[PDB]
C-alpha cells in the first residue's frame, strides 16, 4: 500500500518521500527520505502503522483511481487475483471496474462475486480515508463513479 | 619524551592512515594488507555501537570522510586561516522494538589537513607535529619504598598498543588494589568477582597470600553482580549501573579486540613474562582472564619475596621487577596516532552525552542529530593544535 513517490507524514520527522522499497530474516522494508535533516528511515512495513506511518491517496491518487474506473477465462481471473493481491489501489479499481461491469450482464461465478465484493471493501477503504470520510458515503461514491 | 628525530615519510603516511585516504588505501591493497582499516574509521568501529540502558536502541558510526579543504594552503598563510577540510560521518540509530533505522551524514568539525611538507596551517601559521615516544606494550612489575612508612610497595601495569590500561598495586595498609583504566582504586577482589569467580575460587588460588586474604574481607562487595556494579560506577560515575551494560563494558574493556590490542609483541611478551602458551602460535593479541589472575599472582608472589611460580597449565618463569629503562621499552608515536587519540578522547564524551540523551529524549523523536553534540570533538581538536 505503499508507492515510490508517495508523500507519508512521519511523525517527529515530518513529510517523507517514499524512495524505494527493499527486501532486507528477509521481510518488506520501506525506505523513507526526509529533506528536513536529510535523513533516511527504513521501517519494515507491517510496522508502519505502529510508528504512526500511513500512505493516504492523495490528488494525484484519487484522479487516477477515478480516471481507471471509467476506462473503457482462467487468464483474467488470474490477472485480477493477482491485482487484488498487490493492495495497489489502481489495480483493486482495475478488478472492481472490469467485474462490476459483468456482474451488470452474464453475470459473475460465485467465486468471482467474491472477488467483487473483496475489492469493493479494499477500494472504498482506500476511497474513505482520501475524501477523508468514513465508510458510508465512499461506496456511494464508487456507485456514482460506477454507473455513470 | 618527544622525538628528537622525526623520519617525514612515517609520519605523513601516518596521517594518510589517520584520514584513510585513497593513497593510503591503495598502498594497502598493493601490500596486500588483511581488512585495512584507518585511524578516524578505526575510532568510529570502537564507539559503535552505543546502546541505551535495556539494549533496545544502538547509534552507530561509519564511513569517516571529507569534503575538498576550505581554502588552499596560499590563502590560509595570507588571510592568517587554519588548513582544513569538513569532516563528515554516517550516523545509524536503530529502534529493536519496531525495527526504524534512521541514518543521516552528521557533520563532526573541520578537520586541519596536513600539507605536503608535512605541517599544519593553524590560524595562518605553519607548524609541525612532533611524534613522542612511549613506553612499548607488555606488563611491567616495579618496587618502591613509601615515604613515609619504610614499606616495601609493589605495582604493575598492563600496557597494550591500543586500548585502556590496567593497573594492579599494593599499597602500604598491605591491600592489593585494581585502576580499571586509570580509574579510581578498587580491591581487587572486586575485579576477581565481576569476571566470575567465587569466594571460594578465589580463596583456592589466592589464600596462600596474607594481603590477598585481608583484600578480600576488607571488599565491601557480595557477589559477581555488586562487583560488575561498582566497576560501572567507576567507569561511567553518575549514570545508572546495570547488569548486561556493565558486563558488555569489561568484556570490551579488555577482552576484545574492538579496543584492546597488545600487538603481536606485546601478546608475546606477556605470555613469556607470565609463563603462559609457551611454544603456542600467537592468534589473538586481546587480554584473557588468564593473563589478569597471572598477573596479580605474580605481584603477590613477587610482594612475599618469591622468585619463581608457575600458573595452572604453564611453565616456572622468575617472579622479579622489570628494570624499565630498557630500549624495547620504548615505543614510537606517530603524529596520526596522535592526532587519533586525541579525536578518541573527544568521541569519548560525546558517547557520554549520547548515553544520557538516551535516558530522557522520546524514542520515537530520535534521530542522530538529536543525539549527537561535536563540542567535546570540536574543543579536542582545537586544544591540540593551540
Amino acid at each position: 500500500i505503499f508507492k515510490v513517490g508517495d508523500t507519508v507524514v512521519y511523525p517527529h520527522h515530518g513529510a517523507a518521500l517514499v524512495e524505494a522499497i527493499e527486501t532486507r530474516e528477509q521481510k518488506e522494508y520501506l525506505v523513507l527520505k526526509v529533506a528536513q535533516g536529510d535523513l533516511t528511515v527504513r521501517v519494515p512495513a507491517e510496522n508502519a502503522e505502529y510508528v504512526g506511518v500511513r500512505d493516504v491517496v492523495g490528488q494525484e491518487g484519487l484522479d487516477k483511481v477515478f480516471q481507471v474506473l471509467r476506462a473503457p477465462w482462467s487468464r483474467r481471473y488470474k490477472a485480477n487475483l493477482e491485482k487484488l493481491a498487490s493492495g495497489d489501489v489502481n489495480k483493486v479499481a482495475e478488478v472492481v471496474r472490469d467485474l462490476w461491469r459483468r456482474d451488470q450482464e452474464r453475470g459473475l461465478s460465485a467465486g468471482e462475486k467474491r472477488m467483487l465484493a473483496k475489492a469493493r471493501q479494499i477500494l472504498v477503504g482506500e476511497l474513505a480515508l482520501a475524501e477523508s470520510t468514513d465508510d458510508a458515503k465512499a461506496e456511494t461514491i464508487l456507485d456514482e463513479v460506477l454507473a455513470a | 619524551r618527544g622525538s628528537h628525530m622525526m623520519l617525514l615519510d612515517v609520519q605523513t603516511d601516518s596521517f594518510e592512515w589517520l584520514i584513510g585516504s585513497p593513497r593510503w588505501r591503495e598502498s594497502a591493497a598493493e601490500r596486500g594488507d588483511v581488512n585495512p582499516v584507518g585511524g578516524l574509521e578505526e575510532v568510529l568501529y570502537e564507539l559503535s555501537p552505543i546502546e541505551d540502558f535495556s539494549g533496545s536502541m544502538s547509534l552507530s558510526f561509519s564511513d569517516p570522510r571529507f569534503d575538498d579543504v576550505k581554502a588552499p594552503v596560499d590563502e590560509c598563510k595570507d588571510k592568517d586561516m587554519t588548513y582544513a577540510a569538513p569532516l563528515f560521518v554516517t550516523a545509524e540509530f536503530i529502534n529493536n522494538n519496531t525495527g526504524e533505522i534512521k541514518s543521516q551524514t552528521v557533520f563532526m568539525g573541520d578537520f586541519p589537513m596536513m600539507t605536503e611538507k608535512g605541517t599544519f596551517i593553524i590560524n595562518g601559521t605553519e607548524r609541525v607535529v612532533v611524534s613522542q615516544l612511549v613506553r612499548s606494550p607488555g606488563v611491567y612489575f616495579d618496587e618502591t619504598i613509601d615515604k613515609s612508612t619504610d614499606k616495601t610497595l609493589h605495582s604493575v601495569k598492563v600496557i597494550p598498543s591500543r586500548g585502556a590500561w590496567l593497573e594492579f598495586d599494593v599499597d602500604k595498609r598491605d591491600t592489593v588494589g585494581v585502576r580499571i583504566d586509570r580509574k579510581r582504586r578498587q580491591p581487587v577482589t572486586v575485579l576477581l568477582k565481576a569476571l566470575g569467580w567465587t569466594s571460594e575460587q578465589i580463596v583456592e588460588r589466592f589464600g596462600f597470600s596474607e594481603i590477598m586474604r585481608s583484600t578480600l574481607e576488607k571488599d565491601n562487595t557480595v557477589g559477581t553482580d555488586e562487583a560488575l556494579l561498582d566497576i560501572y560506577r567507576k567507569l561511567r560515575p553518575g549514570e545508572p549501573p546495570t547488569k548486561e551494560s556493565a558486563q558488555t563494558l569489561l568484556e570490551n574493556l579488555f577482552f576484545k579486540e574492538k579496543r584492546y590490542d597488545l600487538a603481536r609483541v606485546g601478546r608475546y611478551k606477556v605470555n613469556k613474562k607470565l609463563g603462559l602458551h609457551v611454544g603456542e602460535p600467537i592468534t589473538s593479541s586481546t587480554l584473557t582472564e588468564e593473563d589478569v589472575v597471572a598477573t596479580i599472582e605474580y605481584l603477590v608472589r613477587l610482594h612475599e619475596g618469591q622468585t619463581t611460580m608457575t600458573v595452572p597449565g604453564g611453565v616456572e618463569v622468575p617472579v622479579e621487577t622489570d628494570d624499565i629503562d630498557h630500549f624495547g621499552n620504548r615505543r614510537l608515536r606517530t603524529v596520526g596516532e596522535l592526532i587519533q587519540n586525541q579525536i578518541r578522547v573527544g568521541m569519548s564524551r560525546m558517547e557520554r552525552v549520547v548515553r544520557e540523551r538516551m535516558t530522557t529524549q522520546d524514542v520515537e523523536a530520535i534521530t542522530p542529530q538529536t543525539l549527537i553534540n561535536i563540542r567535546p570533538v570540536v574543543a579536542a581538536i582545537k586544544e591540540f593544535f593551540g
